[PDB]
């Protein structure tokens, strides 16, 4: 078996992280407008 | 020469309303300011962008307000 092993055998980038803590938030969607503050 | 659009008047009613699936961790996620304006021989109810709110606040516009 180890004979045999020594002769046989011897993509798409992550995003960046995105962080957004204690700050506020603009929602521009397609039927309604967004808000959100402290 | 220009042209211009203008609203004014005495401020009647400032209701920020609230939307009706609010996000986690904020607080008064607003959707729509409602401003009513009076002025001489005329009134309106107005409905306005969220973003002024903070505008509002800002200039510091309260009741009784021109």
């Amino acid at each position: 078996l180890l004979k045999k092993r020594a002769g046989k055998s011897r993509f798409v980038k992550p995003r960046r992280p995105y962080n957004s803590e204690g700050m506020t938030r603009i929602l521009r969607r397609y039927e309604e407008d967004l808000f959100c503050t402290f | 020469k220009e042209t211009k659009e203008v609203y004014e008047g005495e401020v009647t009613e400032l209701t920020p309303e609230d939307a009706e699936n609010p996000l986690g961790g904020y607080g008064k996620t607003i959707s729509h300011v409602i401003v009513g304006l009076k002025s001489a021989k005329g009134t309106k109810t107005l409905r306005l962008d969220p973003t002024i709110y903070e505008s509002i606040q800002r200039e510091k516009v309260s009741i009784g307000d021109v």
